[PDB]
């Protein structure tokens, strides 16, 4: 099969800045009516995968001039300049010129901007979650940069470390930033035998009393 | 193949 | 206009097969190929197959000849694509793509197939309520994938957040949050669990 290996694995951009992504082909990608089906996609979150070049160089209408498309041989490359937010996602490289058509592994780009702290909140079980006999205590730390977090669970200030499970989204495509969920999951048994829950962003806190 | 009659 | 519209996200038992459908509209159903395309975390995407409708004819990977088998009814424009011999390697999600030598041009939406024992469960959602005011979305015990969560059935859409649902005891589970300024002017969240043909409003009170 025709193995297509991208470089970068990930590309950080700032914005405004140009950008390039390489796809080798194992072997020539020629088909022997002469043409050379290679293409680019764009997957953004949350979205089927989008065409922005064929043929190598072929803007796909819609596609901003910013991409362009190059290459022969066995090298090609996908150039975005001037990188905006909306760029953001992971792009792959296809050749559709010898079965079994293959893509290449994806280049995930992101984009790098200012530091931000999030937005802390957080939530006691509901009640009718706790009819039902379960307690989900959700914390949200929203809107912030960069991606690694650290959050931190204290039960009447003890920490906190079994039962939770933690959960980004990909990066916004509006402002740059990411979010994450924190869960702490007790039986309701659990819940009711303390009184304070934290949950702290680094230190941002939030907390609640009931049981 | 269905490319041949690009 | 152009549209592939799949059928919707389904759960099969290892060993059974299923059958998926691209329901193509908008153009001369024969004068593209439709392909089948595998995304799976960690596995990038793979191509499967396609299609010729005009002549019948569908190619194969190789690795997937041997489960696979694509179809295409001309008189409904329609492509099917159906898996035998299903395991847990098959859980992913198959879209559609149409092509007549300027690429992908137009996808379905992608289809998640689970391929599990497991019986399918509903999610309970829960209220989670409190300048900006952030309110929430607790969207538990439910399989298989996807959930979709919208709030004020589509027509607030900025400031949301919906998280990826973690696996935990065979059921998923998942929260949106949305943020707002601080009349009668009410907020919903809407889940839709295809899987279940599931519906669930929940009016977040204070
Ligand atoms: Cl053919
Ligand atoms: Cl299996
Ligand atoms: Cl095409």
């Amino acid at each position: 099969d025709v193995l297509m290996t991208q470089i970068p694995l990930s590309l950080p951009v700032s914005l405004g800045d140009q950008a390039s992504i390489s796809c080798r082909s194992s072997q020539s990608i020629v088909h022997r009516n002469g043409n050379t089906y290679l293409e680019w996609y764009l997957l953004k979150p949350g979205q089927s995968p989008k065409l922005l070049i064929y043929k190598v160089s072929n803007r796909f209408s819609g596609v901003p001039d910013r991409f362009s498309g190059s290459g022969s041989g066995t090298d090609f490359t996908l150039k975005i300049s001037r990188v905006e937010a909306e760029d953001l996602g992971v792009y792959y490289c296809f050749q559709g010129s010898h079965v079994p058509y293959t893509f290449g592994g994806g280049t995930k780009l992101e984009i790098r901007r200012a530091d931000a702290a999030p937005t802390v909140s957080i939530f006691p079980p509901s009640s009718e979650q706790l009819t039902s006999g379960g307690a989900s205590v959700v914390c949200f730390l929203n809107n912030f940069y960069p991606k690694d977090i650290n959050v931190k669970w204290k039960i009447d200030g003890s920490e906190r470390q079994n039962g939770v499970l933690n959960s980004w989204t990909d990066q916004d495509s509006k402002d740059s930033t990411y979010s994450m969920s924190s869960t702490l999951t007790l039986t309701k048994d659990e819940y009711e035998r303390h009184n304070s829950y934290t949950c702290e962003a680094t230190p941002i806190v939030k907390s609640f009393n009931r049981n | 193949d269905y490319k041949d009659d690009d | 206009q152009v549209q592939l519209q799949q059928s919707a996200a389904e759960l099969a038992r290892p060993g059974a097969s299923v059958k998926m459908s691209c329901k193509a509209s908008g153009y001369s159903f024969t004068t593209y190929t439709i392909h089948w395309v595998k995304q799976r975390p960690g596995q990038g995407l793979e191509w499967i197959g396609y299609i010729n409708p005009s002549s019948g004819y569908a190619a194969y990977n190789q690795n997937f000849k041997d489960e696979t088998t694509l179809t295409a009814d001309p008189s409904s424009s329609t492509a099917y694509m159906e898996l035998n011999s299903l395991t847990s390697e098959d859980s992913a999600v198959y879209y559609c793509a149409r092509e007549k030598f300027y690429g992908y041009d137009y996808w379905g939406q992608g289809a998640t197939l689970t391929v599990s024992s497991a019986s399918t469960t509903p999610p309970s959602v829960y209220p989670l309520a409190p300048s900006m005011v952030t309110l929430g979305c607790l969207v538990k015990g439910y399989f298989p994938e996807p959930v979709t969560v919208t709030w004020n059935s589509g027509s607030l859409s900025s400031g949301v957040h919906t998280f990826p649902a973690v696996l935990q005891s065979d059921l998923y589970t998942l929260s949106s949050s949305v943020t707002v300024p601080s009349p009668s002017q009410t907020v919903t969240c809407n889940v839709a669990h295809p899987a279940s043909s599931t519906k669930v409003d929940k009016k977040i009170v204070p």
